[PDB]
């Protein structure tokens, strides 16, 4: 029982930390997409402003 | 007939003692199947941990 218990806990922490680390860096990805697509829209309509 | 009864009695008793050896054998056959599966599962713990 405890054998396949640690089996199951690791086996699910597997498909867990997978999507988890993917989430980490897809998130910091959108973080800099934010900082950037900011300066995109921020000055598109700064020239179009004028 | 009175001698065949003696032969049948002694052969029946020996058959019972043969069944004694067979059944005691099967008995700890079960337990040792059991104890070796014990050790196998003890380390199947490490199997599935690391797997």
């Amino acid at each position: 029982a405890m054998s396949m218990a640690v089996e199951s806990t690791g086996n699910a922490k597997a498909e867990a930390e997978s999507r988890a680390e993917a989430a980490r860096i897809e998130g910091e990805g959108s973080v800099l997409q934010a900082k950037l697509k900011a300066q995109a829209l921020a000055i598109e309509t700064e020239a179009e402003l004028e | 007939l009175a001698i065949e009864i003696t032969t049948n009695s002694q052969e029946a008793a020996a058959k019972h003692e043969a069944q004694r050896l067979e059944q005691e054998a099967r008995g700890r056959l079960e337990r040792q199947k059991i104890l070796d599966q014990s050790e196998a599962e003890k380390a199947r713990k490490e199997l599935l941990e690391l797997e």
